[PDB]
Order: structure tokens, then C-alpha cells, then sequence
């Protein structure tokens, strides 16, 4: 028997932006981190150093693309626990940022239909998004050297999934990325032809990813609402199969914040040490 | 410390094999008794900076009195009458200590450490009470 | 010659390690921003003239999805949001301690 | 392997289970490794299954280390068997409609 | 910080010897006013170091230099304490021994001074020969 | 430590003592301790002189083992006084030098001691060694 | 042949350019000062060679 736990509380609206925080280890321990530019989800660095402090994190939570972040180096870095494991997810670190623009106008202010406020767009420059996916294919296929690459739109499930999710200043957005993901790939392009619009929507009624469970909040702020975001990474899952005869599709993955966190924080590792070691000498101890 | 990242792990550098340490320590040992815009926040970040100064001395320290067990109180260096088992490692004595570096060497046997340690424990027992035993007659 | 065991301390030999770490940002703090407010509470200011050595010729193995750092970060975040976003009405199941 | 039984039209539970007591990512895979169900974080995914609008998960039990694959309105086709991969063990069963 | 071994001579003196070699082993084998509270819990500490690191030097008056536990060539006299090793290890404290025999000590720091300074003199005789 | 230094090192004793004197004082005073008989900016700024001092003295303590005077204050040797660097006696040095006199004195002839001081610490671990070859 | 801090009791809030220097330049002085007074030590000095 499973009861649901109901808890009534004040509904303030806050200012909200993510802060860079930094991790410092406490006295006797230290972080190592990884320098390689073209390091892996695991396995060996040979440049390594020590620092006591890693670098600033936003703590931003999104569920398809990573918004606000760090950059590659070099080349855009795939990263995944087993390539060919049709369940891990797949995470990549882009080497250029690709900004994205969103807004709630002013000028929305129809509250019903019959017996909008939640109405809003997102922007992105096509001449970023198609080349951003040439490279990111150009490195699929790396993998997958023949098969042709496929990008769609998710397979199904919660919309906090299904859709792209953000929060800027309170208010949740869930965005169709249809129109990014839409795209199949050879070693050339098979769109058209300059900014690619997505839909979307601010909702009151969303699920909880620090946990199961749902949550409410109050309806929208009256106007003024924009975000401008640095998108930084993907996160996609591979559909993969028996009968996967030459193709290869990419939908767009997430929902588990810890694949956020490890996207920045994959380069570093806390140690300790233990100064007291044993070897073979030739002396002899005189008793 | 004369070598090394970290406070503690003062005998030598990472990636060094453990001969070359020694050599370099030895060197940087004879040199050193040779003789030859404030931000607020800098407070916090002071008393960070000797916690963990204070904190290695306390374990120096205490480390230092407790290999007394083994008969190597106050040591660095503490040679010991315990044979070396080539069970333990059938390596010689320049190939480790020529190519391995204290890391390496310490994975190649580190499911014995806590058998050596015992071995150790045993041997200063002993030597305690030969000791004794012939004071009991002078 | 014979083999003898010798014990050495200061040893440069590092394990991996499971501990808390804290947090350190450039907090406001007259702000009423969520983040700058929680900060200012929560973390301490960043390190002025922070410092990174170089190891020498090591290799060290780092794996990414093993990372504890990342569940330590997810409780840090995960407290911060409840203290700010907090929705009118909260909803989680909760289950009888049956074996069913 | 297990074996669950009914009749087309029906609805069956399939389950994995952990030891751990506590929501696990966990998959749901059929026999040509489709993916039909998991867990992201704290929401319910789902595959490019033929069951994609027939599977299903009592979300409420996810923290009880229960992890069931409910299949409504079954299909005769649908009598596969079905693998579970939790934590790092997996489970197999086939299902009859 | 030491504060002696950390048992308040809640267990008796035999008890605590015990416990040491058992650590040993383990051990072995393995917010503004935080400013001013993070200061002065710091400087306990170093000043306790500070104190350690002298009385540790100053006992090689005694011969005992750099010890924890000093085994020395003076006997013990029956007048100090009439009890025998076994009555005062397994049944005192630390807190009543040194009150059984708290005023017989200058006495013995005397003595003790005395003996170390002999065999110091006799070593050096020895060696003006070999 | 020990308050006739004025200094944290330096602790055998003051400035301006004859060595001999600051031997005297160091032994009483060794009788009577073991006898038993903004405020934030300074209080950083003096505790790292002492941790500073603390971490010198241990440092050097180990480092006097190459010598063979590991962990100690006072440390006999097995090397003889050659007159070359100094001509005077003992008492003429000890009852009315003080340290800093004597140092400037014999200042040039440090590094060849401390070169000697080596050497005779290796021969005799190496004596010891060979000795042990068949015991 | 080392580096000196330096104190001054700034007050940053007088806007006068010393202060606004000071204030990040330099500490706050000793609230209390301390002298030792050695003993019978002689000491050669020499201010055309002080490199403070
Ligand atoms: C990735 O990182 C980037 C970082 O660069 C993130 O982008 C940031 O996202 C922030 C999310 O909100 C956004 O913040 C907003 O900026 C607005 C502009 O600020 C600048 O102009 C003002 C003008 O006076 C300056 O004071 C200020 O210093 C800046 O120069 C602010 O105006 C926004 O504040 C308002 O909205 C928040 C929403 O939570 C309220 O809490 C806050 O109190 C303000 O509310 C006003 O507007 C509402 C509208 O209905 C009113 O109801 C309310 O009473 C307030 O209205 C008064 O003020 C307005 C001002 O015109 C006036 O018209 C009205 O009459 C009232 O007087 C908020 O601060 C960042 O700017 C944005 N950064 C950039 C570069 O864009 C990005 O999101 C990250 N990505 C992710 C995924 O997190
Ligand atoms: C992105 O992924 C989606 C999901 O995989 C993919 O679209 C799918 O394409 C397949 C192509 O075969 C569709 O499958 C068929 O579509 C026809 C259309 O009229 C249906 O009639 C078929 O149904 C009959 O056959 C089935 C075979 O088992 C029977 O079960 C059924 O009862 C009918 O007899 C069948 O659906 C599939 O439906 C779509 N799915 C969706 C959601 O559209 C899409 O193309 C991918 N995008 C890209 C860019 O590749
Ligand atoms: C600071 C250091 C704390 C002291 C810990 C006690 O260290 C103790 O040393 C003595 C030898 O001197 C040993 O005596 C045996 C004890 O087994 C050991 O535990
Ligand atoms: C950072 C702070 C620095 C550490 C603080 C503690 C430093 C030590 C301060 C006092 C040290 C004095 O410790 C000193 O030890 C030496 C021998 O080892 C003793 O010197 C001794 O020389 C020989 C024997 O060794 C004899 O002449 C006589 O027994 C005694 O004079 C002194 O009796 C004692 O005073
Ligand atoms: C943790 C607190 C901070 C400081 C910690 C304490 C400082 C110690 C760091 C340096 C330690 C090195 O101190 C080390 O001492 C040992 C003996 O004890 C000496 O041992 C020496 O033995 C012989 C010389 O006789 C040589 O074969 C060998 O190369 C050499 O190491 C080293 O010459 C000296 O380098
Ligand atoms: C390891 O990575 C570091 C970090 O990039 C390299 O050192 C940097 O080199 C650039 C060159 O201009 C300097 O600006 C940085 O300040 C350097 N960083 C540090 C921490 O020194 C380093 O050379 C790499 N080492 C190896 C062996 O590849
Ligand atoms: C990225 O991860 C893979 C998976 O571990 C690494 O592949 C292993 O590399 C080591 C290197 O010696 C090989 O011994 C293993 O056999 C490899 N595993 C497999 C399954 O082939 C790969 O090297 C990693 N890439 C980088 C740059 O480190
Ligand atoms: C997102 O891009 C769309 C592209 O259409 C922008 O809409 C256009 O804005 C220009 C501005 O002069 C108008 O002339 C066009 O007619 C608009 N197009 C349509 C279809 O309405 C939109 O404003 C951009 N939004 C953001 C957030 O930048
Ligand atoms: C999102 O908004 C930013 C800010 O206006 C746009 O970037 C600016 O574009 C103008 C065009 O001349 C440049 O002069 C600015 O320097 C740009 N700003 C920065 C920070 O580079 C950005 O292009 C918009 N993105 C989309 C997708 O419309
Ligand atoms: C994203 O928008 C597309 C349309 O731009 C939605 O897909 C359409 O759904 C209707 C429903 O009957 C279909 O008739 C259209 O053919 C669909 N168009 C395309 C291009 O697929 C899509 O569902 C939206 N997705 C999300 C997640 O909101
Ligand atoms: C998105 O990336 C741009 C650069 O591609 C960032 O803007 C630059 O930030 C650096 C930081 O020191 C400044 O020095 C540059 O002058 C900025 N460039 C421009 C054109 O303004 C931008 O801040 C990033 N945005 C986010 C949200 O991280
Ligand atoms: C991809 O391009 C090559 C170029 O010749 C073509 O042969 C191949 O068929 C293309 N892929 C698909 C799926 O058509
Ligand atoms: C991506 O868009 C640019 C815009 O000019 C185009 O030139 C390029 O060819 C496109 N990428 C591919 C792979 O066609
Ligand atoms: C790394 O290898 C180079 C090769 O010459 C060597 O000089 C250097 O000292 C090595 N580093 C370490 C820590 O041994
Ligand atoms: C070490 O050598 C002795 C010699 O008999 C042997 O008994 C002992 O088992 C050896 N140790 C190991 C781990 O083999
Ligand atoms: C172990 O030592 C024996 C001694 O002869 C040698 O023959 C053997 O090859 C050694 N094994 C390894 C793995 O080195
Ligand atoms: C160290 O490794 C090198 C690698 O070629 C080898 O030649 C050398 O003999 C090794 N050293 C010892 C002492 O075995
Ligand atoms: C140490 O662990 C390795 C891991 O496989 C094992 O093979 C080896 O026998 C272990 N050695 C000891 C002494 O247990
Ligand atoms: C120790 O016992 C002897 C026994 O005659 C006695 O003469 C001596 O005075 C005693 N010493 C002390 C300090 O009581
Ligand atoms: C004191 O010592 C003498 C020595 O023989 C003993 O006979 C006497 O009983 C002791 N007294 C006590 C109270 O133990
Ligand atoms: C400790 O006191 C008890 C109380 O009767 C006594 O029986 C026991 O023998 C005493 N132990 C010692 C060592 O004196
Ligand atoms: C210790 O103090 C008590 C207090 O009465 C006294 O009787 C005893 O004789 C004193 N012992 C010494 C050695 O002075
Ligand atoms: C300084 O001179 C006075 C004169 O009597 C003397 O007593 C004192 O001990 C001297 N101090 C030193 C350090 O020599
Ligand atoms: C030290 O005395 C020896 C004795 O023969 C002499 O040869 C040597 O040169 C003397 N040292 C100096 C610096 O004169
Ligand atoms: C050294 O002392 C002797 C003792 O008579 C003296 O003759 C000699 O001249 C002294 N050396 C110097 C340089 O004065
Ligand atoms: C110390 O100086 C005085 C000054 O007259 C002198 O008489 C005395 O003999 C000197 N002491 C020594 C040991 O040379
Ligand atoms: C030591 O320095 C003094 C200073 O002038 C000089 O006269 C003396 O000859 C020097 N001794 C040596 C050995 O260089």
C-alpha cells in the first residue's frame, strides 16, 4: 500500500542564475586532475597535476542539452561508459559553444483559449547547429564507420525527457527540439538551403528530478523573461538492435542529472596518501 | 620537504623511479643543512593553508612515535632483520629500485603488506626480549 | 646478496579517497538571488591565488562514472534547490513496510 | 527463465528486482535488444518498441528496488522474453499471450 | 594534541598499554565566527606540538630523549611504593598512582638526573681507552 | 621552548651569553620544566612563524641524520679538531665566546667541516655494514 | 634579503589616494607591538646598505 505524502507550501517567486562553485579538498586530501585534451570517459592520463581546487561548476540542470558549461579544447570529445551498450548514455563535450536565445514577450497575455502567458520561443543560428552536427557525425562515424547516422526526436516517456528543460528565474520551460534532432546524416547534409525557432512552453505541473514524485508551482511572471545560453554538450542515447541493418539512430537522452555533473566533473579525482611503504635492501638491522 | 607535490611523501617526486629519489633526496638533503593586493577573503584562506600544515605535523609526528612497534621510532629509513620471501616479489634489488617508481612497486605487492607487517610486529617482539632476557644475567 | 625488508615513510603513494569537499564562489552577498544567498552561507569565498603542479612522468587512472564527486555534488544542489524553488504543492509516494 | 502467462487482450507484470532498495537505473530490453522501458534520473524513458504504448511502471515503487515492466491490451505478438538489467545482474522472462 | 593517551585513567595503567599496541597496529596497517574559533583551535594545537616537541628534547636529560616510554637503570625503592607490578599495572589508574606517590617525585627527578650523568661520564672514560 | 633563546630557533640560549653560560642556563632550565617547577591579521600572521619554525626544526632534525645526529639537539662526532681552523682551547672558547663570535672565527671553514662530518658518517655505516656480513 | 609587509592604520572610506592604496597594499599595524631588548650583543648596522 503506497500513500501518497502531500505538503502544502508558500509559493514565493525567487531570482534565479546558477553561480560558478568551486570544489576545494579539506586538509589531508587533494584533487588530481586530468590535462589531457583528448581524455576519455576513463582510463589513464599521462599529464596529470594536483590542485586543491577544481574549477567553477553552474550547477545548471537541463535534461537534453547541457546550456551552461565548459568547453573541449580541441575537437568535440564523445564520452560514453560502453559505446556499445544501447543503454548508456552517450555525453558530448563540444569545442564551441552554440548560443541559444530564449523569451517569454511581453505581449503574451491571453489567458485561456475557450470555456498565451505560457508561450515562448527559443533561437538558435542554423549555420551553428548543421555544423555542429557535420562534426559531431564526422566522429560518430568513427564508431559506427558504416552505417549511416540518424538523428530523431525521443522515443517516448515523461516530458521532462521528451522535451528540452530549463528553468530561468522560476519559471520551467519544456522546448521541442523536433526541429534540431530532425536531421539524417551520410558525410553530407540533408537539410535545406537562417534561425531555427522551437516551441515552447512554461508549465506549472512538473516532475521532480531530485527525486520521484511531482510538484506544483504558482503560475507564470506577467513578462520580461529571457535566458541566453552557451550550449556546451548533447546528451544522446544510441538505438541500437539486431535488426539495425546499416543504420544507426541518435535521439536525444538525459534526465539523470548525475550525467550533468559528470560532464564536468570527469576530469578529477580525490586521493589520499599513504606515506608508509615497504621494499627489499640489501642492510641487515644489527641485534 | 626537499622533494615532492605534497607535504607528506617528502622522499621524492611522482613518476620518479625509487632509486633516483633517494640519489636526488641525498643531494637536496646536503644543500639544505649545507646553508648553500590583500583580499578579505585571504583570512579564511590563511587559516586553510596551516590546518593542513598543522595537520600534516600532527600525523608526522604521531606516525614517527608509533613505528616504535617495529623498532623504527623516529626513522625515515628503517632497515629491519626480516628476510625478504621471493614470494612476496621474485624482483632483485636493481630492477626495483632502478625502474619502479614507489607506486608501481607498491601495487606489485600490496596484497602482502599486511602479512609483512605482522612479520615485522613479530620481530621486534622478539628482539625485545633477547634483549631483556640477557640483562637478566648482566 | 640477501634480500631484508627496510620500511620507508614519506613514501609519494596516493589511494583514492572519499571525503566531503566545500564549497568555495564568489557569493554577493547582499544579493537575493537563490545562488548568491544560499552561497553566502553554504560556501566560502574562492581562493584568491589558487596553485596547480605538474606531476612528472605518472599515469593515473580516472574514470568518470565512478566519480564520488559527482553524488557529493548532486546532495549539494539537490539541498540548495529545496531551500529556494520550492513549489506549492509538494507530492512523493511513501510505501508500508510490507514484504508484498 | 521465468515464465508469465495470459491471454491477448490482457495485461501481465514482468519484473527485476534489486537488493539494493532504492531506485536504480534499470532497462527493460526485448530479445533483438530494443529497448522498451528505464529509468533516467527519477523519470520513466521509453524505446522505439512495438510496446511503446502498452509498457508501462509503477513509478511509486521505483525506491523499493521494484522495477516492473507492466504491459497493457497484449498482443499475441508480444510473447517474448524479456531481459531486465539492473545494477549488474540481469534476468530473463518469457512471456506466453 | 597528546593528552597523554587519550584513556583519562579510566582503565587502569595495564588496560592502557594494551589498547596502545592495538592502535598502533591499526593505525599502521590502515560563518563569520568561524574565523575566530578556527584561530584559536588552531593555535591549541600548535601550541601543543610547541610543548611536545621541547619536553621530548628536555628528557634527554634523563637519558630519555625522543621517548615515549623511557626504561631506565634506577631501581625502585620499596619506601616510594610498597606495591609490586602486578597490583599497581592491572589495578590502578594513572590518576591514582601518581597520586599514591605524588610527593616522592622530586626525589626521583634528582636520581634520575644523577644516574644519567654517571654512565654518560663512565662512556667517555671508556672511550679516552678504545 | 625554551625562554632564554628570544627567538623561536636559537633556543640554547641569548644573544650575548658565552656558550658556556648558555650551556649552564640550558641545563637548569631543563630541571625546572620537567620538574613541573586586528586580531584575526596578527593571529594568522604568528602562527605562521611559529608553524614555520615548527616545520624547520623537524625538517632539520631528519636532515642531521646524514651526519649521524638524527633527532638530536646536541650531537657528539667521531671527526677530530684540526688547530688549522681554530687554535684556541676549550675552556678559552667555551667560558668567553658566544656563538656568533665563534661562528664569524672559524666562518670559512664551515663547508670543509661540514664535508668531513659526511664522510665519516658513511665510512661508519659502512663498517657496520661489512661487520653484520658475518653477524 | 627578503620582502617586507606593510601596515597602516588605512581607513579606504577617506577616498585620499594614501588610504585607497593602503587599503589593499597593506595590513592593519599590531594592536600590540612587542620589543625584546637583548643582552650584551654588539651589532654593526650600516643604513647605507640596508636594502629595506
Ligand atoms: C546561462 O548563464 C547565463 C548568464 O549570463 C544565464 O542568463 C541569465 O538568466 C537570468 C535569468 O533571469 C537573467 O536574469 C534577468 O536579467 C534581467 C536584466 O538585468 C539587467 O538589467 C536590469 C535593468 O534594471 C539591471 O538592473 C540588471 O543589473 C541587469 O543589468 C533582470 O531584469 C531580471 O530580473 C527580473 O526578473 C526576475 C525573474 O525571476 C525577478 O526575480 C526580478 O525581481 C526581476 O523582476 C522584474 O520583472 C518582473 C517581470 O514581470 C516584474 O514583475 C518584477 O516586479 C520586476 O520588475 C521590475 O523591474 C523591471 C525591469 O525592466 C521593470 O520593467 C518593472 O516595471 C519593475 O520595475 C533577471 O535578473 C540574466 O540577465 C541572464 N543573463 C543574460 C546575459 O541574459 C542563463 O539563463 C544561463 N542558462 C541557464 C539554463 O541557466
Ligand atoms: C524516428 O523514429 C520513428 C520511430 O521508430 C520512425 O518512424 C517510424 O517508421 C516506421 C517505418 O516502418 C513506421 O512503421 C510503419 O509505418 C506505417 C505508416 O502507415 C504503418 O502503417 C505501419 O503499421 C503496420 O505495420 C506494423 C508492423 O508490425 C503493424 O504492427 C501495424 O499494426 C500495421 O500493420 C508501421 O507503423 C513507424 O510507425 C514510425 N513511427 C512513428 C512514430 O512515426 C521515424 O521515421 C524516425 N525518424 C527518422 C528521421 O528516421
Ligand atoms: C604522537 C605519537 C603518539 C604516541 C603513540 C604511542 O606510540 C608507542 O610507542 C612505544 C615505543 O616508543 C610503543 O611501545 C611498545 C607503543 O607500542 C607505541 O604505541
Ligand atoms: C619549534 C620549537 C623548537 C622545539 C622546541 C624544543 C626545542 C628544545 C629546547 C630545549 C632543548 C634542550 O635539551 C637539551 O638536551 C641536551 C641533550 O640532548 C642536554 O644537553 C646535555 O648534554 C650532555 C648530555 O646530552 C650533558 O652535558 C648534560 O646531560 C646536558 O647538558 C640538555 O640537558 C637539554 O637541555
Ligand atoms: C611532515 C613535517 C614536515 C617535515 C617532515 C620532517 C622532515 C623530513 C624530510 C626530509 C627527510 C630526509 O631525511 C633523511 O634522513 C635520513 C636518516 O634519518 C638520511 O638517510 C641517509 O642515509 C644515508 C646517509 O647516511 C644515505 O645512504 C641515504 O641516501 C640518506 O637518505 C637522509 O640523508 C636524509 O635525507
Ligand atoms: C599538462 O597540461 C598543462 C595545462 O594545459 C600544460 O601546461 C600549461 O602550458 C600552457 C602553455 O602556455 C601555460 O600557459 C599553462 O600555464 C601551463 N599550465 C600549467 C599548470 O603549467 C602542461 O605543459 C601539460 N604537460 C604535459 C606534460 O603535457
Ligand atoms: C577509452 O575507454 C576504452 C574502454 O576502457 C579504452 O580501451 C581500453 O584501452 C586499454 C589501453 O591499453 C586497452 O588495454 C583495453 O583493452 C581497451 N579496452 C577495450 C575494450 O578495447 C580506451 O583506450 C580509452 N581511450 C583512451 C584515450 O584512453
Ligand atoms: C527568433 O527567430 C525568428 C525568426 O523568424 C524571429 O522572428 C522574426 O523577427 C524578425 C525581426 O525583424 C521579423 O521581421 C520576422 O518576421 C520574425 N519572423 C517571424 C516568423 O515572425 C524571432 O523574433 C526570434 N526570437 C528571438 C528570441 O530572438
Ligand atoms: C543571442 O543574443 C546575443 C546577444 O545579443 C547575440 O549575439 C550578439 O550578436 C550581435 C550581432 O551583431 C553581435 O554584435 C554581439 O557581439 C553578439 N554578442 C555576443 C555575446 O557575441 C546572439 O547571436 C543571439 N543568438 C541567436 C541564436 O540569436
Ligand atoms: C514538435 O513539433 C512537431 C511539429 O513541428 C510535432 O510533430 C507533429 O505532431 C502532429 C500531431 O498529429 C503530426 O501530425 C505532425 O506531422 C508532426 N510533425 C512532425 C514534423 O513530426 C512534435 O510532436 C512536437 N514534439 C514535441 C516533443 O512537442
Ligand atoms: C558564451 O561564450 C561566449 C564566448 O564564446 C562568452 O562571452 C565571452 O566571455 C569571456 C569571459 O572572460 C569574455 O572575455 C568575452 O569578451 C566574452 N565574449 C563576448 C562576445 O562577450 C559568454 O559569456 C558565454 N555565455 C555564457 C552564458 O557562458
Ligand atoms: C551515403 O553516401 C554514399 C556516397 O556514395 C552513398 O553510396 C550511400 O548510399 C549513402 N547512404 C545512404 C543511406 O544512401
Ligand atoms: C552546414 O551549413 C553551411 C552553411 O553555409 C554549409 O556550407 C555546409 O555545407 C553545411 N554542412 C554540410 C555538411 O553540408
Ligand atoms: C620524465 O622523463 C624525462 C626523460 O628524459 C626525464 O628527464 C624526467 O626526469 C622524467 N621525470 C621523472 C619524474 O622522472
Ligand atoms: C618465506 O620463506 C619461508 C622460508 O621457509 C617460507 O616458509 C614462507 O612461507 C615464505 N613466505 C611466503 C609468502 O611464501
Ligand atoms: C621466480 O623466481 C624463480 C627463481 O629461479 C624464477 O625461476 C622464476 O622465473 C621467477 N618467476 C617470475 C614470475 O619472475
Ligand atoms: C630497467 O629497464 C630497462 C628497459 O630497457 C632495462 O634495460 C634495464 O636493465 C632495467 N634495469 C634493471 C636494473 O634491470
Ligand atoms: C593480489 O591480488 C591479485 C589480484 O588478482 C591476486 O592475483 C594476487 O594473488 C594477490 N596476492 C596476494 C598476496 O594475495
Ligand atoms: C631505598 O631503600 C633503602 C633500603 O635501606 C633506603 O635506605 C633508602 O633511603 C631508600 N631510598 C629512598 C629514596 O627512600
Ligand atoms: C612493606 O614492605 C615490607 C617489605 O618486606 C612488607 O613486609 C610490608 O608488608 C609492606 N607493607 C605493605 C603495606 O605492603
Ligand atoms: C584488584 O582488586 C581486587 C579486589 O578484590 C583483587 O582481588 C585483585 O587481586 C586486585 N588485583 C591486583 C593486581 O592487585
Ligand atoms: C606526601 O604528602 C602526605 C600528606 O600528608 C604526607 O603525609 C607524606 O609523607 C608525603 N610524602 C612525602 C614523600 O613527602
Ligand atoms: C651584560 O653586562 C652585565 C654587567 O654585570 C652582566 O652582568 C651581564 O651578564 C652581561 N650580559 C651578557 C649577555 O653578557
Ligand atoms: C688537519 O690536521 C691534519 C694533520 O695532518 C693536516 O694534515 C690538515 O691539513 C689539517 N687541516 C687543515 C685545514 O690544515
Ligand atoms: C697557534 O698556537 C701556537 C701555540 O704556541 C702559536 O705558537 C701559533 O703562533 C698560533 N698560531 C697563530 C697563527 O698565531
Ligand atoms: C676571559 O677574559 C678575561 C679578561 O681578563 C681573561 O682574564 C680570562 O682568562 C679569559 N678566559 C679565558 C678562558 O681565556
Ligand atoms: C676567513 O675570512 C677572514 C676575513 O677577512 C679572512 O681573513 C681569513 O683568511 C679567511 N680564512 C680562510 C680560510 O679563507
Amino acid at each position: 500500500n503506497c500513500n501518497t505524502s502531500v505538503i502544502t507550501q508558500a509559493c514565493p517567486k525567487v531570482s534565479f542564475e546558477p553561480i560558478p562553485i568551486h570544489y576545494c579538498a579539506p586538509a589531508g586530501f587533494a584533487i588530481l586532475k586530468c590535462n589531457s585534451k583528448t581524455f576519455n570517459g576513463s582510463g589513464p592520463c599521462t599529464n596529470v597535476s594536483t590542485v586543491q581546487c577544481t574549477h567553477g561548476i553552474r550547477p545548471v540542470v537541463s535534461t537534453q542539452l547541457l546550456l551552461n558549461g565548459s568547453l573541449a579544447e580541441e575537437e568535440i570529445v564523445i564520452r560514453s561508459e560502453n559505446i556499445t551498450d544501447n543503454a548508456k548514455t552517450i555525453i558530448v563535450q563540444l569545442n564551441e559553444a552554440v548560443e541559444i536565445n530564449c523569451t517569454r514577450p511581453n505581449n503574451n497575455t491571453r489567458k485561456s483559449i475557450h470555456i498565451n502567458i505560457r508561450q515562448a520561443h527559443c533561437n538558435i543560428s542554423k549555420a551553428r547547429w548543421n555544423e555542429t552536427l557535420g562534426q559531431i557525425v564526422a566522429k560518430l562515424e568513427e564508431q559506427f564507420p558504416n552505417k549511416t547516422i540518424i538523428f530523431n526526436h525521443s522515443s517516448g516517456g515523461d516530458p521532462e525527457i521528451v522535451t528540452h528543460s530549463f528553468n530561468c528565474g522560476g519559471e520551467f520551460f519544456y522546448c521541442n527540439t523536433t526541429p534540431l534532432f530532425n536531421s539524417t546524416w551520410n558525410n553530407t547534409r540533408t537539410d535545406d538551403y537562417q534561425n531555427i525557432t522551437l516551441q515552447c512552453r512554461i508549465k506549472q505541473i512538473i516532475n521532480m528530478w531530485q527525486g520521484v514524485g511531482k510538484a506544483m508551482y504558482a503560475p507564470p511572471i506577467r513578462g520580461q523573461i529571457r535566458c541566453s545560453s552557451n550550449i556546451t554538450g548533447l546528451l544522446l542515447t544510441r538505438d541500437g538492435g539486431r535488426d539495425q541493418n546499416g543504420t544507426e539512430t541518435f535521439r536525444p537522452g538525459g534526465g539523470n542529472m548525475r550525467d550533468n555533473w559528470r560532464s564536468e566533473l570527469y576530469k578529477y579525482k580525490v586521493v589520499k596518501i599513504e606515506p608508509l611503504g615497504i621494499a627489499p635492501t640489501a642492510c641487515k638491522r644489527r641485534v | 620537504v626537499g622533494l615532492g607535490a605534497f607535504i607528506l611523501g617528502f622522499l621524492g617526486a611522482a613518476g620518479s623511479t625509487m632509486g633516483a629519489a633517494s640519489m636526488a633526496l641525498t643531494v637536496q638533503a646536503r644543500l639544505l643543512l649545507s646553508g648553500i593586493q590583500h583580499m578579505l577573503q585571504l583570512t579564511v584562506w590563511g587559516i586553510k593553508q596551516l590546518q593542513a600544515r598543522v595537520l600534516a605535523v600532527e600525523r608526522y609526528l604521531r606516525d614517527q612515535q608509533l613505528l616504535g612497534i617495529w623498532g623504527c621510532s623516529g626513522k625515515i629509513i628503517c632497515c629491519t632483520n626480516v628476510p625478504w620471501n621471493d614470494s612476496w616479489s621474485n624482483k632483485t634489488i636493481n630492477e626495483i629500485w632502478d625502474n619502479m617508481t614507489w607506486m608501481q612497486w607498491e601495487k606489485e605487492i600490496d596484497n602482502y603488506t599486511q602479512h609483512i607487517y605482522t612479520l615485522l610486529e613479530v620481530s621486534q617482539i622478539q628482539q625485545e626480549k633477547n634483549e631483556q632476557e640477557l640483562l637478566e644475567l648482566d | 646478496a640477501k634480500k631484508w625488508v627496510t620500511v620507508y615513510y614519506g613514501v609519494p603513494v596516493w589511494k583514492e579517497a572519499t571525503t566531503t569537499l566545500f564549497c568555495a564562489s564568489d557569493a554577493k552577498a547582499y544579493d537575493t538571488e537563490v545562488h548568491n544567498v544560499w552561497a553566502t552561507h553554504a560556501c566560502v569565498p574562492t581562493d584568491p591565488n589558487p596553485q596547480e603542479i605538474v606531476l612528472g612522468n605518472v599515469t593515473e587512472n580516472f574514470n568518470m562514472w565512478k566519480n564520488n564527486m559527482v553524488e557529493q555534488m548532486h546532495e549539494d544542489i539537490i539541498s540548495l534547490w529545496d531551500q529556494s524553488l520550492k513549489p506549492c504543492v509538494k507530492l512523493t509516494p511513501l510505501c508500508v513496510t510490507l514484504n508484498c | 527463465k521465468k515464465v508469465v502467462l495470459g491471454k491477448k487482450g490482457d495485461t501481465v507484470e514482468l519484473t527485476c528486482t534489486a537488493s539494493q532498495k532504492k531506485s536504480i537505473q534499470f532497462h527493460w530490453k526485448n530479445s533483438n535488444q530494443i529497448k522498451i522501458l528505464g529509468n533516467q534520473g527519477s523519470f520513466l524513458t521509453k524505446g522505439p518498441s512495438k510496446l511503446n504504448d502498452r509498457a508501462d511502471s509503477r513509478r511509486s515503487l521505483w525506491d523499493q528496488g521494484n522495477f516492473p515492466l507492466i504491459i497493457k491490451n497484449l498482443k499475441i505478438e508480444d510473447s517474448d522474453t524479456y531481459i531486465c538489467e539492473v545494477e549488474d545482474q540481469k534476468e530473463e522472462v518469457q512471456l506466453l499471450v
